[PDB]
């Protein structure tokens, strides 16, 4: 399964979570930004690696980073 | 609407107000997209060069210098007979003059950048004509008109020499 | 306040000309990177994203059509003007079989005047392969003054179409209901446009082209031929050549149409003097076409209680296997410009290819069959246009599926049922493509390896294992027997390609029976295989344009997008555009093979010279039958052999063809930089270049960015197509002009 | 002489090339009639070929064993009109182009909408800058001295 | 003629005019002094 | 309604009364989609050009300038004058005048106040008040239209039959 990391540059704009096609990211409470929220990656087993999450990231060099790793039938997007 | 004094069916052009040759002649509006100070500097320099060149024609066909090289009554053919060496010296001397008279600032963007430069005013007046300000404006207008007439005449003489080949006479 | 048009919808102003990108909501803010410049041209004609109203899109399309027709009219006017002023048309008229058509002279600069060839007739210029001279001769044009007047009329028509476009966008723009009158539009395009154009052309042929060309074939010089208007004012100048005009129009109105058999014939074959189709046959053909199309135009109900409703016809065509059938197709084709473009472009390209075939098969112009450069150029050009238009039709079908397809409005209809079993279609098409490719190409490779191993009896040749195209030979036999048996009123077969005698004009073969052997079997199956693979790519693009097992929401990404990401193992090129890109590549492959087959087969087994005793000697000598069955044969006896004229063209009047050969090679190789590389490398190189510019304080305000992934692919495919087609263009033209 | 080459005025193969080209042109000329424009064009071709060959012969041009002018670009002023003078001419013209482009970029870079003035050129300012490029060698060695030609550390750098 | 002159000031029109003028004077130099392999001086 | 010239056609709706030579003649409605000042300027330019052209054609078929080049009929004078460069000078000066005209018509269309065809050229007066100016404008328009039609007829007849000044 791929690896997804969140960095404290998160501004809690939720654009990553609402762009994930496989429900990998979610918004959790935080105290490091104005919005009081930070993205989390608790379901990386469903991560497919499409990187839509970091295409919607407005922070300078990203706050969500996807590191491709071992492959799985879920991560390979295999309907068969 | 005011309408121009020279071209009476055209609106009065802008940017020519405080000048010494203003008759409202700018149908193409060259003073709108080109600096008027640069335009007057260029007009004065072209006029002065044309006057000197017309006088040069008339003297060359008449007087000439001793020597085999300087023996062509036709100015156009004299440009070729004289060779490149005398002409290149004139080119370099004119360049030296251009550099020293404008004191470095020679380009359209560099000249008049700081202002304080009346267009065409090199301060050249050794004989003292122009101390009286009353006749100064008349002298400026006369210089402008003579320069324009000499531009037209310099073109005329050069093209007469090209279509006939002998001289001006 | 008309019910069809809106008056003064858009003001004629230059203000928006000074605001580039005003049409787009995203581009209107102004450029920030160089990507804006490329996006400006990529969205210029995408009227769907510029307005949210179908009416505005339709009006823009209508005015764009007017602009295109004005451009076409200007091009035709230029062609006629060049024929009038910079051509040897008058000299070619008096010697069609010995003067090469030229209509473009080259200025004497930088030594380029060598391009002015010895085309004959006391003329120097570039030989013309567009066949305009033959077309003008078939039109009865016998003077360059007529060409000048046609050019003037073309200029006037081009201005008229420009004015029409301006008028119908800015002064009186039609409403949506006017555009959606598909019944009225079909009625008019079928009766008025097609039928009345055929009728008017039949009238022109009968009254101008029939007498003038008959006099020309009789040997009358163009100067003593009467002016065309005299054939109308004087019923005696045409009644001598065709002694049936003496009865006037009475036989027509008295149903005694047999009297007009003098100039309305049904002969078939070719004119023995000119080598083209009998112009009496052509006039009769256009008359019949006019009547048929006028009749066909009275089909759809427009404004009276008479005719058909296309909605009622489609909705009644259901079936046990097709559910709701064609229900909803009328709404699809009356609310989506992209669906109409798909159908029209596909059928238009297919029509262009059919035209290309029927052109050389039955030469319709005088002295065009013996002008081999003209025939080769016309066939290749029309087949290329057809392939491009077919790929465009597939592209716009995919665009309709992505954008204008409504799932609710198409419940259980044909479109829905096709998407529901797209897997089966694509899998079986995949199997068919593999079967056809394996067989055709592996038979080619088997022939090559048997020849390389010294086993000549193991090939798939005529003197070996033979694959006779018996079905095509049966059809050829049926056509050569048609006159008198199935077409009893025919005097000759439709084309001598099916069989018959060798038709030669001035010792040059015009048409001749095209024998089909094992070599034609293999190349025909190659054609079928390439066409099937192109169809596979395009149909996979259209069907999987909305969703798939990989990306269940591919429609939300649009028609044109590079990917969905490196995930799922990699989701490159999943768009539908990336399928029109690959399909463009495969169309290039297929059309290149088709034109190669045509060129080699014609040069080897049709074209040539006929000896006075009747011995036929061809351009190459019949090497197609035995050497077109191996890839080494194609490489050596066709490519290497016929490329001799291109490479040896330097210093001659064909040197421009060698230069274009080299330049097209250069462009084709240039394409591979964009096709093989990726955007990240070029962006990071531009980073260092920008560093240098910033170091020298010359970095542009518009930030330079590498071309987008989709634009990189588009540039690559455009350069690839240009280079390959130009290389084949120069090769074909130099080879067929030299010999 | 230089590199084993010989002057084209004494190169037999050069004259053979001239004679062959003229003969081909005359043979082409034979197949046309009277003072017709094709014959005039071919005669002009012959005249231009002869003039070009004569000018190349009397041009201090060195010809090889193929009878074609070879360029001596080692730097010697003897053959200075082959490379050195065209080199100076191009350097002047290209420096002019680069200088006017850089000046325009830096001038509209200090306005409210720098990017707008790059797709829609300020033709007055563009004309003002373009005709000022004749002093580009002097302007360059007056801006480099003042430190206005080179940026120092405001330039961006990647992570490593 | 205020926005038309601004349209003529756009990058494509200006580049086309400048390149047409450039090719023009190059072609005319090569017409009046053809076959110039070296510097005329 | 019911324009003066064509009594059964409606008034062109752009020519009420406030133009010299306005009899309401625009059946095909050219004024409905083109500026009135532009059309007036074009008409007056045509009037003046054709008046000069008719007078010149008729006179040059009678009186010739000294020289062998000027010894041709006006019908064949175009190909001779263009070869001698005589028409080149006219083209140059007419182009200068027409560029100044480009400026003038642009200014007139964008405000200004210059009447169509009004170049203020009036060395003599010939027009002292508004009434005289209107009458002379009407005379100029009528004479110009007559001369345009007359030059049309002269050229067509001379081309049809290569006759001298009587082109019958
Ligand atoms: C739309 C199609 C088309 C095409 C491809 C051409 C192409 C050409 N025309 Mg042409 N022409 C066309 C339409 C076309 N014309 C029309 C509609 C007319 C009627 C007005 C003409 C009238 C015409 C004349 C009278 C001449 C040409 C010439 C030329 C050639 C040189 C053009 C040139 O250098 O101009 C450069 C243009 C510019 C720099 C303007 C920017 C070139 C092959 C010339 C030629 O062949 O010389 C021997 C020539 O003398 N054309
Ligand atoms: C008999 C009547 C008639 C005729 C001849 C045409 C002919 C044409 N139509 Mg058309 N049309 C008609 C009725 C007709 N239409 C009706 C009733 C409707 C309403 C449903 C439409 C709606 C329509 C649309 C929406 C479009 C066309 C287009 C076209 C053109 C197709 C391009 C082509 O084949 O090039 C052949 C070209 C020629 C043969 C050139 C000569 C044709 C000239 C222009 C005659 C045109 C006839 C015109 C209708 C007369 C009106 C004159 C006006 C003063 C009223 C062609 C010119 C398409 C096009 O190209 O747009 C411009 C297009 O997009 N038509
Ligand atoms: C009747 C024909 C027709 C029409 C009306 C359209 C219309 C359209 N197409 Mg389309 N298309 C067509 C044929 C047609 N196409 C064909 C035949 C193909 C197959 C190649 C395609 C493939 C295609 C794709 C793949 C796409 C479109 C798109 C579009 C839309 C936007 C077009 C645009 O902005 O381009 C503006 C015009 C340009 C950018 C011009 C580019 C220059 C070309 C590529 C090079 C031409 C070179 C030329 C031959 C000269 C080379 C000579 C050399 C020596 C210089 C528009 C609705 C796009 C879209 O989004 O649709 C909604 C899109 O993605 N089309
Ligand atoms: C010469 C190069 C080449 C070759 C051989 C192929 C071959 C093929 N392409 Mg293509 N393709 C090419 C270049 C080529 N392409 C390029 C440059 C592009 C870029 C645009 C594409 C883009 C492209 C697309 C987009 C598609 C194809 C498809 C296909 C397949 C069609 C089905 C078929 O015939 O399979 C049969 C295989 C052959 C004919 C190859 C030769 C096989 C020999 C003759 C017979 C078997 C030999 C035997 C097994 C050897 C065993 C011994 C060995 C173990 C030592 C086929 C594999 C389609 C596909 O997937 O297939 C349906 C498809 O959709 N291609
Ligand atoms: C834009 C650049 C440019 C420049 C600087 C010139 C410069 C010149 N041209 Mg010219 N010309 C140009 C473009 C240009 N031309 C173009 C694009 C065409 C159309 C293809 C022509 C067609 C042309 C003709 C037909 C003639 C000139 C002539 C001339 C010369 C006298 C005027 C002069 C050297 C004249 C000349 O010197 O010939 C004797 C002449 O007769 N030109
Ligand atoms: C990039 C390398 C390169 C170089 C160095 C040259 C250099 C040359 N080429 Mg050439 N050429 C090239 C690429 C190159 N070309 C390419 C890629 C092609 C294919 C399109 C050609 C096609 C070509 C042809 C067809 C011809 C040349 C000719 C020439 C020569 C005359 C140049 C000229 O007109 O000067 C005169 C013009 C100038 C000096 C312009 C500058 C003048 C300005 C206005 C001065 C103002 C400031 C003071 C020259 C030696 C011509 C020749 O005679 O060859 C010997 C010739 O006929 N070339
Ligand atoms: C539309 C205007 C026009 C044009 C195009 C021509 C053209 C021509 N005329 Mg002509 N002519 C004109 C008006 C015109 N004329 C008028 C109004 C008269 C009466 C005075 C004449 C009297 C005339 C004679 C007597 C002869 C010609 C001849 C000729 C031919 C060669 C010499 C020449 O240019 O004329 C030279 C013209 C003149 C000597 C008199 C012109 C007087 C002008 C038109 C009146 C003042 C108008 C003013 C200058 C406008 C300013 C223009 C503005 C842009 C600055 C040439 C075809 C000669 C020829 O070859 O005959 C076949 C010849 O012998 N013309
Ligand atoms: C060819 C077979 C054919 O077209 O028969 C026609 C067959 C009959 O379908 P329908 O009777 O339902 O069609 C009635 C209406 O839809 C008219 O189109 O269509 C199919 O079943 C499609 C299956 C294609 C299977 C490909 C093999
Ligand atoms: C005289 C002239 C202009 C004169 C104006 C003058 C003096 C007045 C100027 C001033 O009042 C103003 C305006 C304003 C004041 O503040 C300044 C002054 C100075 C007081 C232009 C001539 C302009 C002269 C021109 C344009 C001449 C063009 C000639 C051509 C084209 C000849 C071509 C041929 O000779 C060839 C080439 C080959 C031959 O075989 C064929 C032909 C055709 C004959
Ligand atoms: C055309 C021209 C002037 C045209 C003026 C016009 C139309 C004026 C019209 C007006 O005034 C009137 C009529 C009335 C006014 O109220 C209104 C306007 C409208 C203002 C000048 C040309 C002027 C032309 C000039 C000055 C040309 C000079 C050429 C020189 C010096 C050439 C030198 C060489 O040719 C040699 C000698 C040897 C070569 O081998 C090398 C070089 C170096 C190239
Ligand atoms: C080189 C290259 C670039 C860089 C290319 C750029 C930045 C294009 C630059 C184009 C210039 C700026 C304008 C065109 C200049 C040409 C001389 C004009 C065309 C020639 C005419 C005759 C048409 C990419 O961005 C890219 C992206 C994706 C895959 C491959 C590649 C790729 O290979
Ligand atoms: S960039 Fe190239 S590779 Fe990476 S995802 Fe987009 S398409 Fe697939």
């Amino acid at each position: 399964s791929h690896t997804v990391k969140i960095y404290d540059t998160c501004i809690g704009c939720t654009q990553c979570v609402r762009a994930c096609p496989t429900d990998v990211l979610e918004m959790v409470p935080w105290d490091g930004c104005k919005a009081g929220q930070i993205a989390s990656a608790p379901r990386t087993e469903d991560c497919v690696g499409c990187k839509r999450c970091e295409t919607a990231c407005p922070t300078d060099f990203l706050s969500v980073r996807v590191y491709l790793g071992g492959e799985t039938t879920r991560s390979l997007g295999l309907a068969y | 609407k005011v309408f121009s004094k020279s071209v009476p069916f055209l609106l009065k052009p802008a940017g020519l107000d405080g000048m010494v040759g203003d008759v409202g002649f700018d149908p193409l509006g060259f003073a709108t997209f080109i600096d008027i100070r640069w335009l007057r500097e260029a007009e004065l320099k072209n006029g002065r060069v044309a006057m000197l060149a017309f006088l040069g024609f008339i003297v060359q066909e008449f007087i000439r210098l001793p020597g085999d090289l300087y023996s062509e009554p036709n100015g156009v053919k004299a440009f070729f007979q004289v060779g490149p060496q005398p002409l290149l010296q004139i080119f370099l001397f004119c360049g030296f003059l251009e550099f020293n008279m404008h004191k470095g600032k020679l380009t359209q963007v560099d000249m008049f950048e700081d202002g304080k430069r009346e267009p065409g005013n090199f301060g050249f007046d050794p004989l003292g004509f122009g101390k009286d300000p009353a006749k100064r404006e008349r002298y400026a207008l006369a210089e402008l008109k003579n320069g324009r007439l000499a531009m037209i005449a310099i073109g005329g003489l050069v093209h007469h020499a090209l279509v006939t080949g002998h001289a001006t006479f | 306040k008309s019910t069809i048009v809106d008056f003064n919808p858009v003001e004629t102003s230059f203000e928006k000309w000074a605001k580039p990108g005003q049409f787009s909501r995203t581009l209107a803010k102004g450029p920030k990177t160089t990507t804006w410049i490329w996006n400006l041209h990529a969205d210029a004609h995408d009227f769907d994203i510029q307005t949210n109203s179908l009416q505005e899109v339709s009006r823009k399309i209508f005015s764009a059509h007017f602009g295109q027709l004005a451009v076409i009219f200007l091009w035709l006017s230029g062609m006629h003007f060049h024929g009038a002023y910079f051509s040897n048309y008058s000299a070619w008229l008096t010697n069609p079989t010995s003067t090469k058509p030229s209509a473009q002279i080259v200025w004497p600069i930088v030594g380029q005047e060598v391009l002015n060839a010895d085309v004959g007739g006391n003329f120097q210029g570039i030989q013309i392969t567009s066949g305009f001279f033959q077309l003008w001769r078939a039109e009865g044009i016998t003077s360059e003054v007529e060409l000048y007047w046609t050019a003037v009329g073309g200029l006037v028509a081009s201005f008229l179409m420009l004015f029409a476009g301006w008028f119908h966008y800015h002064k009186a723009a039609p409403k949506l209901e006017w555009f959606q009158n598909v019944e009225s539009m079909l009625n008019h395009h079928l009766a008025g446009l097609l039928g009345l154009g055929s009728l008017s052309w039949a009238g022109h042929q009968i009254h101008i082209a029939l007498p003038i060309n008959k006099l020309l074939d009789l040997g009358v010089s163009p100067e003593e031929i009467p002016l065309p208007y005299e054939f109308i004012l004087n019923r005696d100048l045409i009644a001598q050549l065709y002694p049936s005009f003496n009865k006037g129009l009475t036989p027509f109105f008295t149903l005694n149409w047999g009297e007009y058999s003098d100039f309305l014939t049904f002969k078939g074959g070719l004119n023995p003097v000119t080598g083209g189709l009998w112009l009496t046959d052509t006039a009769h053909h256009h008359l019949a076409i006019a009547v048929l199309f006028i009749v066909a135009g009275h089909m759809y109900k427009t404004n009276w209680f008479l005719g058909h409703s296309i909605k009622t016809i489609l909705e009644a065509h259901k079936g046990p296997f097709t559910g709701e059938g064609h229900k909803g197709l009328y709404e699809v084709l009356t609310t989506s410009w992209h669906a109409q473009l798909a159908i029209n472009l596909a059928l238009f390209g297919s029509l262009s290819i059919i035209v290309a075939h029927h052109m050389y098969a039955m030469p319709p112009y005088p002295y065009i069959a013996i002008d081999y450069p003209t025939q080769l150029s016309l066939f290749t050009h029309h087949v290329w246009i057809g392939g491009f238009c077919i790929v465009g039709g597939a592209a716009h079908g995919a665009i309709f599926f992505v954008r204008d397809y409504n799932a609710a409005n198409n419940y259980n209809n044909l479109i829905d049922r096709v998407i529901r079993h797209r897997d089966a279609i694509i899998s079986h098409l995949n199997w068919v493509c593999i079967f056809l490719g394996c067989h055709s190409f592996g038979l080619y490779v088997h022939n090559d390896t048997m020849r390389a191993l010294g086993r000549s009896q193991d090939l798939f040749s005529d003197n070996a294992i033979a694959l006779k195209p018996i079905f095509a030979q049966f059809i050829q036999n049926l056509h050569t027997l048609a006159p008198g048996s199935t077409a009893p009123n025919a005097l000759t077969t439709v084309s001598y390609a099916f069989g018959g005698d060798v038709i030669s004009v001035g010792s040059k073969i015009a048409m001749m029976p095209i024998s089909l052997g094992t070599a034609d079997f293999l190349v025909h199956h190659i054609h079928a295989f390439t066409i099937h693979v192109t169809v596979l790519i395009l149909l996979k693009g259209v069907l999987y344009s909305r969703n798939s097992r990989l990306i269940p929401d591919k429609a939300n990404l649009g028609f044109r997008f590079p990917c969905d990401g490196p995930g799922r193992g990699g989701t490159c090129q999943v768009s539908a555009w990336d399928h029109v890109f690959l399909g463009l590549f495969w169309m290039y492959n297929s059309i290149s093979i088709v034109i190669f087959h045509f060129s080699w087969k014609m040069q080897s087994d049709v074209w040539g010279t006929v000896s006075p005793t009747g011995a036929v000697s061809h351009i190459t000598g019949g090497n197609f039958a035995q050497s077109s069955i191996t890839i080494n044969g194609w490489l050596r006896d066709f490519l290497w052999s016929q490329a001799a004229q291109v490479v040896q063209s330097y210093g001659s009047s064909l040197s421009a063809y060698g230069l274009i050969f080299l330049g097209a090679h250069f462009i084709w190789a240039f394409s591979l930089m964009f096709l093989f590389s990726g955007r990240g490398y070029w962006q990071e190189l531009i980073e260092s270049i920008v560093w240098a510019h910033n170091k020298l304080k010359v970095a542009p305000s518009i930030q330079p960015r590498a071309l987008s992934i989709t634009q990189g692919r588009a540039v690559g495919v455009a350069h690839y197509l240009l280079g390959g087609i130009g290389t084949t263009w120069a090769f074909f033209l130099a080879r067929i002009i030299s010999v | 002489d230089i590199g084993g080459l010989n002057p084209c005025k004494d190169s037999e193969v050069f004259q053979k090339r001239l004679a062959k080209t003229v003969k081909k042109l005359e043979n082409r000329l034979k197949k046309y009639e009277e003072g017709t424009p094709p014959q005039i064009a071919i005669q002009q071709q012959i005249t231009q070929t002869k003039q070009r060959f004569t000018r190349y012969a009397d041009s201090n041009l060195l010809c090889g064993n193929d009878g074609l002018p070879h360029l001596i670009t080692d730097g010697r002023w003897s053959h200075g009109s082959e490379f050195l003078l065209p080199s100076i001419l191009f350097l002047y013209i290209s420096g002019w182009i680069g200088w006017v482009g850089r000046k325009y970029i830096r001038t509209v870079g200090q306005t409210s909408n720098p990017t707008e003035k790059e797709i829609i050129i300020d033709v007055p300012l563009a004309i003002s800058i373009m005709t000022s490029g004749f002093l580009w060698p002097f302007a360059a060695w007056q801006e480099f001295l003042s430190g206005d030609l080179i940026a120092s550390d405001e330039t961006i750098t990647t992570s490593p | 003629m205020k926005d038309f002159l601004k349209y003529l000031s756009t990058a494509p029109v200006l580049l086309t005019a400048w390149l047409t003028f450039t090719a023009g004077f190059v072609i005319e130099i090569n017409r009046f002094y053809p076959d110039a392999l070296t510097f005329p001086f | 309604e019911k324009s003066k010239a064509v009594p059964f056609l409606p008034r062109p709706a752009a020519l009420d009364g406030s133009v010299v030579g306005d009899v309401g003649f625009d059946p095909v409605g050219f004024t409905s989609w083109l500026p009135l000042s532009y059309l007036q300027e074009a008409e007056i330019k045509h009037c003046r050009i054709a008046m000069l052209a008719t007078l010149g054609w008729i006179v040059a078929d009678f009186v010739h300038l000294p020289g062998a080049v000027h010894e041709v009929s006006s019908l064949a004078a175009h190909d001779v004058a263009v070869k001698s460069g005589a028409l080149a000078q006219i083209l140059i000066w007419t182009s200068i005048a027409e560029a100044i005209s480009v400026i003038a018509i642009s200014q007139m269309l964008e405000g200004s106040g210059r009447q169509p065809g009004d170049f203020k050229f009036d060395p003599l007066n010939f027009a002292k008040d508004e009434k005289s100016l209107k009458k002379m404008q009407l005379s100029e328009l009528k004479n110009g239209r007559l001369a345009m039609l007359a030059f049309s007829g002269i050229v067509t007849q001379a081309a049809l039959t290569g006759h001298a000044f009587p082109y019958m």
